């Protein structure tokens, strides 16, 4: 049981760092760029319609 | 003169200098139906006003002009409570005129009723978790975050029906012994919700002390947007005239934001991003301007706005602008309502600004913040131990995680759970928090004094 | 003069107007409502109505004031609460009995009943004068620098008539200008617009220090007056305590508080907390209220007053900096000014940028940040002054990636990262050393280190002690506690005392949250000498538990530096910090053996 | 631009006329001959602005305001030492040394002159008390040492009198114990035998000795000690022997 | 004529269409202040002119207009060095005279002095990664990319201070054959930021070798936008007149893009993406088009602009259009500056399409391009191995990831480590890069040739 816990501790320590490292930046940058493009893309039709 | 044209909800009338700003006008048609409206925009040799009765059916070569001579105002008196009226400012009770001797404008108070001091005395809303964990004082803006999956109208009706009952126990406790009033304004609600709110409020006995504002979804957006100004002006006039604490409930803010967004395309001003108008901060700030302690130190105007989201998304500008002006907010969880809790409100995502100073003296105890801090820490530790208990297992959990997990279900089904007509006070919520916190040992609580902890263990 | 052409919403259009500038204030209608022309298209001008537009029809006359919309600069600005458009609410609170200014009534920036003693300056008849010169003085304060009456900016000539000593009103003329015959009549107060920069001799970098009463601020970076720094707020959950603790703990002569988009509770708590709390210099006769200026505008006010409140506070801070005194400007926040500019842009009908922010926020933020700073005072006297611009940064689009917060951080040269976890524990101010940064630490460290400064070596080792303590806490949490040497335990012990003494300060205390720069430099040098003595004693061979018992009273004396008062005969000199070096050297000599 | 240079030339002419009334400082007035030459001739402001704009008048209003701040600091330093008078050679050498400095605001001289002007300005609005008398005597001794030693030479007595004046100004009116202990330590730490003989009057020293004898008199409970301590209150001078004799009696 | 109205920085005046386009005009106000402007639009009975100085306070019937009758041109001379002034067309602060003997147009094609051949030289700036990993030369454009957290102004002032002293060592080392000239232009900057650059330039060098161009933040964007035409005309007239290398610093590009992108909504034109105008590519292309070699084969114009990101994202059109229009790309990383590297210039996203022409072949070795490409590929492999060391660390890392992590750590902590005033050379940087690249094995260095790799193995 000690060899199994010592074997699983490295995989949990690797997955805990990789899952926290690779998770946030792609969805954060893609969501911020998608909302940033969707804001001006939504406002441009209202500005052209008002003009 | 004659009607120039009509396009959508706006009506083009021939007027040079006859109608004033906010002056009511009457259109005389030859079909036997007369309609009245308010001048939303005045220009030179033209008039753009929205009629409150109907949205079409007016002639362009047969209409007449009539001047009423009275601006759009709400009559504030002592007989407005205990009656049902419309959103435009007319009664619907089928009786005599309930107009009072005081006329106030719906575009702001002209007496400067803005507060200049921090609120000390707390106000009870009839909720144990909303009073203990996120309780607000007199003259504080605390909104209720809702969604499209829970009964936000029943949650506002439960807070309106539960309010006004703790004032007798607080007056008996040597606290708030003054008269209390309630401002009820409904915008974008159905007839079944208004009849269920009036029948539910009439059973508990709070309909006589409160005012009923009926605004349907088939009416104009100008009446629904002008409906909260009559309740805020009546609550400010009653709170300033009589020196009494008035708590106003405005539901829903999504119907007022949709009515203001619908009128943003009719005017010459262009709307902002996401379809809504860019001047929603001034419109929400105008309704939020009537808030704070009244002059005299004996009255205050409390406002409890209700905001409903489509999917609980914070990307809309209504949640950032509405939450930025208010000092905190209470969000309703969807998992608590599906689990069976009523009202399913979570204390982890909610936040209260100035929670250590929003508790008075003589009606609330001093250990409410210390018991609410240990109850919030035990609720967060039970929320973390509940999700960690499934991954860890039943034989690999911590010793404090089991008692915190049982205290999360017992505190969630004992403190958060409550009936629709069950009134509670600060002493009952403080006794329930001490009874729910009695399962934990003395070495697990350090956010309270030893005298109050050992005395009420 | 003009006539009301149309009234739709908060913006009213007026036709038949000529000779009106882009900032001239006029009164539309018979009620005399306050307003200002935002734009002019053709013969008709578009004006924004700050007051309520209810009860205004087309056809009423519009009378202009004949000059631009500005505020009055004279005696009596301190010890008074006014709005962003120069409207005194304290004068209307007595007669009208209201909080804000009601509709149909408008008060001036200066009262007509308050009188001040006019004193003659160092000028005489026949001598040339200019803007910013010392024309006189008025005795109103005794604990700080008095508000000396100066000449009007953008005006010069010969002094043909000089007023004598005595008491006079601000409405009466006491000064005359000789230029081109009869030039004009001058008074005690002066008119100047808030959308124009104040005159000055020359602006330079911040190299003038000033008292602030911040142990963490003076310990993290060098204390100076004239810099620009931005800090995150809490939406009324600790930002007003840091602003009131910074304005109350600061020992400056003048103070400028500007509330643009506050809720109203922080302005009443700061205004009521200002006269009830005494100053650190033992001031009397309203030392906290008379030494500061009160400008509070709520969220329900007009966007023109909230946007012009920073211009009025920057104009009063520019006048106080031009008078020859150092003043600290506390503003909160830029998100309410950008939201008021976006609401004014959407209400006017222009085309805005993404996120509702227009393109004028960058130039207005760059002119507002460049308008405040330390420089030489303009005029013939050539005095020294400083203007510290401290503006809070809050979110305006639901995240930190907005153009207001990201655009405001680029123009500012100083950044202070407040911690929400430290502010939740009733601890303020708590600035993070990793997110914190300042560009003026070199000139302030060299100018302060010119005479006898030790702030750079204690500040670099103080920030490196917490930065190494964070990596030691992360390595102790990741690897374990029994994997570090005595150097990591000594660095964590010094970082716990430095973070507990500086980062663990309270904002509700009076003598436990305010201290001079010499007491903070001696307190940081006492901890750096104990850390260097512990590292040198541990390097020569010694146990950590034996060295911890070998320290003894040095750890309790160094840890007890946040509970003792700095007054021991002088405000800066303290013999107890001087004895801790000899006692720490005597304990360090026996600790090594 | 040119109006600030003309106003700085007229203010420099008025400050130069207020500095030397008999032409005693030829070195200070020699450098200001280009600006004082235009002030001694009857001319309009348009001729001075047009002469300054065309390079015929003094320009560099930033650099002229930099030396004008040093001249205003020398005039404020000479005026703040009133009613005491300084030497003409020490005023000319101090004006040459202060004018020869690269920066006249980035040092302790402008902060010491601003602190002395704030301490002398705080003494204008005061009342009779021991803190105002001790701060007035320390400001008079600091003004005499500042007029005697100048602002270009560091001295421990001027820094101790300025630190004692700032420490006395930083305290309230309910600090007679700390003002009496700081006055006893500052009086005992003075190297001169009499710091109030020749500058302050005899009524101020007798009022200070009567204030110290009246302050230490309420803590005694003996008639012999009260009579012996009360008999020393008639002296008109102040010295360390009176403080040691009053401390030995208590 | 007379001004009809005023809206923002543009003033609408009513007059005849007799004046030509780009004609200089002066507005006479009653306050005693004259402002200069340029006629942007001419029509019958109405015209559109943009004022350079001043944005508000212009009356309709209280102000007048005057026609100068001359086209928009800035007088450029050879005496611009050693004079302080602001870029508005004249000295606003009343400093030195901006009068000269030659007149150059600011439309973008005055004489067409752009080179029609590929240049070949070695430009030294004092940075090892900027000189070796950038491949800069005479007439090459390289933009400096920064953020709001990092000190881009101190990095630009340190890069200009190192580039000002690194040029005489190369001129003594036979890297150039003419004098050096500096062009300093500030737009939308504060006095404290310009005082640090003037103090660093006066401490590192002198005040006569550079030009003084100051822009105030309280002025309009049209006055700040006119500084690049006068700086490009003075750099082109000075570089073409005397045959000297001109180095211009354009700071900041966010203010120049914020001026033309600022005034894009108050006019009748439709903007582009992100609210910017559709002619910003021609506006930045007009300044970027005046770069390269000069006439005679003895002149050159180097452009070193400083761009600050206002959103911290790659979706902005100013960084992509400025980096795509420029021949180089210099990116700054806040993570390298946070670790303690000075200057924190990242060479991973830096890539130029003119590395062959920028690499010198007559004043340096030919292996600088292959050593820079192998050092860039080994630096990217060391960055990917550093990301693999961040993900796994010691569970899946091989010997190649450890050797690439050690070479990336030694090359990152050795090549990117420098002071604030010392300069380097390409010969020492080639041996320093060869010493760090010598630790790699022969099996992993197959991208380089065996003859050049065998000599430095």
């Amino acid at each position: 049981a000690f060899i199994i816990l010592d074997e699983v501790i490295k995989v949990t320590n690797r997955r805990v760092n990789a899952i926290e490292h690779v998770i946030i930046p792609r969805t954060e940058n893609t969501i911020a760029y998608i909302n940033s493009e969707l804001d001006e893309l939504d406002r441009e039709e209202f500005y052209r319609l008002k003009k | 003169n004659t009607v120039s044209g009509v396009n959508g909800p706006l009506v083009i009338l021939e007027k040079v200098k006859f109608p004033r700003y906010n002056e009511i006008v009457n259109l005389t048609l030859p079909d036997g139906t007369v309609r009245q409206g308010q001048v939303l925009e005045i220009r030179g040799d033209r008039a753009i006003v929205q009629v409150f009765e109907g949205t079409s059916g007016i002639d362009v070569k047969k209409t007449t002009v009539e001047f009423t001579g009275e601006s759009l105002r709400i009559p504030v008196s002592e007989d407005m409570l205990g009656r049902i009226f419309d959103g435009s400012g007319r009664p619907i009770d089928n009786g005599p005129k309930v107009f009072a001797e005081d006329y106030l404008d719906i575009n702001g108070s002209p007496i400067n009723p803005y507060a200049r001091i921090y609120p000390e005395e707390m106000i009870s809303t009839g909720v144990s978790a909303i009073d203990t964990m996120n309780s607000i004082a007199r003259g504080q803006k605390i909104p209720i975050f809702s969604a499209s999956g829970l009964p936000h109208n029943e949650i506002a009706a439960q807070i309106c029906r539960q309010a006004g009952l703790v004032r007798p126990t607080k007056d008996v406790h040597d606290g708030h012994e003054e008269n209390f009033s309630i401002v009820f304004a409904a915008m974008g609600v159905n007839l079944e919700t208004a009849r269920f709110f009036k029948q539910d409020f009439e059973e508990n006995g709070s309909l006589e002390r409160t005012s009923l504002f009926l605004n349907l979804a088939n009416d104009p957006t100008i009446e629904r947007i002008i409906t909260p100004r009559l309740a805020l002006t009546t609550a400010e006039y009653l709170a300033y005239q009589t020196e009494r604490h008035v708590l106003t409930i405005l539901t829903d803010m999504s119907s007022y934001a949709d009515a203001l967004r619908e009128v943003s395309a009719a005017r010459e001003e262009v709307p902002g991003r996401r379809g809504y108008p860019g001047y929603m901060y001034t419109d929400l700030s105008t309704i939020y301007e009537r808030a704070g302690r009244v002059e005299g130190r004996n009255g205050s105007i409390t406002q409890i706005p209700i905001l409903t989201m489509p999917n609980d998304d914070i990307t809309h500008p209504i949640p950032d602008l509405t939450g930025y002006i208010t000092e905190g907010q209470i969000f309703v969880d969807r998992q608590l309502h599906n689990k069976g809790i009523y009202p399913p409100i979570n204390v982890l995502p909610s936040l209260s600004r100035l929670m250590k100073s929003a508790i008075g003296e003589g009606m609330t105890r001093k250990d409410h913040g210390d018991v609410s801090n240990q109850l919030y820490a035990k609720y967060a530790i039970g929320k973390d131990a509940a999700a960690m208990k499934a991954v860890v297992g039943e034989e690999a959990l911590s010793i404090e995680d089991k008692l915190s997990l049982e205290f999360l279900e017992k505190f969630e089904k004992t403190f958060i759970t409550q009936g629709a007509y069950e009134d509670r006070t600060v002493f009952e919520s403080l006794d329930q928090a001490w009874s729910l916190l009695r399962i934990y040992p003395k070495e697990m609580l350090n956010r309270i004094s030893p005298k109050i902890l050992d005395e009420f263990y | 003069y003009g006539a009301i052409y149309s009234v739709s919403g908060p913006v009213v259009i007026a036709e038949n107007m000529i000779g009106c500038a882009m900032y001239e204030l006029v009164k539309v209608g018979h009620d005399n409502l306050v307003g200002e022309v935002i734009r002019i298209d053709g013969d008709k001008a578009t004006i924004q109505v700050y007051e309520e537009t209810a009860g205004l029809t087309v056809g009423d006359p519009v009378l202009r004031t004949g000059k631009p919309l500005s505020v009055e600069l004279g005696p009596g600005l301190m010890e008074t609460i006014y709005d962003g458009i120069q409207r005194p609410l304290k004068a209307i609170k007595e007669e009208s009995q209201s909080i804000y200014i009601p509709r149909g009534i408008d008060t001036p920036a200066l009262d007509r009943t308050i009188k001040w003693q006019f004193t003659p300056g160092k000028f005489q008849v026949g001598d040339h004068i200019s803007g910013g010169d010392i024309y006189g003085s008025v005795f109103e304060n005794s604990l700080i620098s008095s508000h000396k009456i100066l000449l009007p900016p953008r005006s010069r000539g010969t002094i043909t008539w000089i007023a004598p000593a005595g008491e006079y009103t601000l409405d009466e003329k006491i000064l005359e200008v000789e230029f081109d015959g009869k030039k004009s009549d001058f008074t005690l107060y002066h008119t100047w617009p808030v959308r124009v920069p104040r005159p000055v001799t020359e602006k330079l970098s911040a190299d003038y220090p000033l008292l602030t009463g911040q142990r963490v601020l003076d310990a993290l970076f060098p204390c100076v007056q004239g810099g620009t720094t931005c800090i995150p707020g809490a939406f009324g959950c600790g930002k007003t305590v840091i602003s009131q603790s910074l304005s109350k703990y600061s020992n400056s002569d003048a103070i400028i508080y500007v509330g643009c988009g506050e809720r109203g509770n922080e302005m009443a708590e700061v205004l009521m907390e200002f006269p009830e709390l005494y100053t650190e210099m033992s001031g009397t006769k309203e030392p906290i209220m008379k030494r500061t200026t009160l400008v509070a505008n709520t969220s329900n006010m007009p966007v023109a007053a909230r946007e012009a409140s920073i211009y009025t506070g920057i104009t009063l801070a520019e006048y106080f900096r031009d008078q020859g005194k150092n003043v600290s400007m506390i503003a909160d926040s830029s998100s309410r000014w950008a939201e008021a500019l976006r609401e004014i842009s959407g209400r006017l009908g222009e085309m805005p940028a993404d996120q509702g922010f227009p393109a004028y926020l960058g130039a207005k933020l760059a002119s507002f940040y460049e308008r405040a700073g330390k420089a030489v005072a303009l005029g013939s006297p050539d005095r020294t002054g400083s203007v510290s611009i401290v503006a809070a940064v809050s979110p305006a689009g639901g995240d930190f990636s907005d153009p207001v917060t990201t655009a405001t951080l680029g123009i500012t040269q100083v950044f202070w990262g407040l911690d929400k976890k430290l502010a939740q524990r009733k601890h303020f101010p708590s600035i993070n050393t990793s997110v914190s940064y300042s560009k003026y630490t070199n000139v302030l460290n060299k100018f302060y280190d010119s005479n006898y400064p030790e702030f750079p070596v204690l500040r670099d080792r103080m920030k490196e002690i917490l930065s190494n303590a964070e990596e030691l806490e992360q390595v102790v949490q990741l690897v374990g506690k029994s994997a570090l040497s005595d150097s990591d335990k000594i660095t964590l012990d010094v970082a716990t005392l430095i973070k507990e003494d500086f980062l663990q300060q309270n904002g509700y205390s009076t003598y436990d949250a305010f201290c001079p720069i010499w007491k903070t430099f001696d307190m940081m040098r006492a901890f750096i000498s104990y850390h260097d003595e512990a590292q040198k004693a541990v390097a020569n061979g010694a146990n950590w538990s034996k060295l911890a018992d070998s320290t003894g009273d040095v750890k309790h004396a160094v840890s007890s530096s946040k509970f003792f008062e700095p007054s021991r005969g002088e405000k800066e000199v303290h013999g107890e910090f001087e004895k801790l070096l000899s006692t720490m050297q005597e304990r360090f000599a026996e600790s090594t053996d | 631009y040119h109006s600030q240079v003309v106003g700085k030339i007229g203010y420099i002419a008025r400050c130069m006329q207020t500095i030397d009334p008999e032409n005693n400082l030829k070195k200070i007035r020699e450098d200001y001959q280009d600006v004082l030459i235009w002030a001694e001739k009857n001319y309009r402001f348009e001729e001075i602005l047009e002469a300054s704009k065309s390079g015929k008048c003094p320009n560099d209003l930033d650099a002229l305001s930099r030396r004008s701040l040093i001249l205003l600091e020398l005039l404020r330093l000479v005026s703040s030492i009133s009613p005491f008078k300084m030497k003409l050679d020490l005023i000319e050498s101090q004006y040459e040394k202060m004018k020869q400095h690269v920066n006249l605001w980035k040092s302790d001289y402008h902060v010491k002159l601003n602190q002395l002007n704030q301490l002398t300005d705080y003494l204008k609005n005061a009342a009779p008390t021991p803190k105002n008398n001790f701060l007035r005597a320390m400001t008079s001794v600091l003004q005499m040492q500042i007029a005697q030693y100048g602002i270009t030479e560091d001295n421990e007595g001027i820094n101790q009198l300025f630190k004692l004046g700032l420490h006395l100004l930083a305290m309230a009116n309910e600090k007679i114990d700390e003002q009496y202990h700081l006055f006893k330590g500052y009086v005992k730490d003075q190297p001169e035998e009499s710091p109030f003989e020749g500058i302050l009057p005899a009524e101020d020293q007798k009022i200070l000795v009567k204030t110290m004898i009246d302050y230490a008199m309420p803590k005694l409970s003996s008639k012999v000690l009260q009579d012996k301590l009360s008999a020393l209150s008639s002296s008109d001078v102040l010295t360390k022997t009176l403080l040691d004799s009053i401390d030995r009696i208590v």
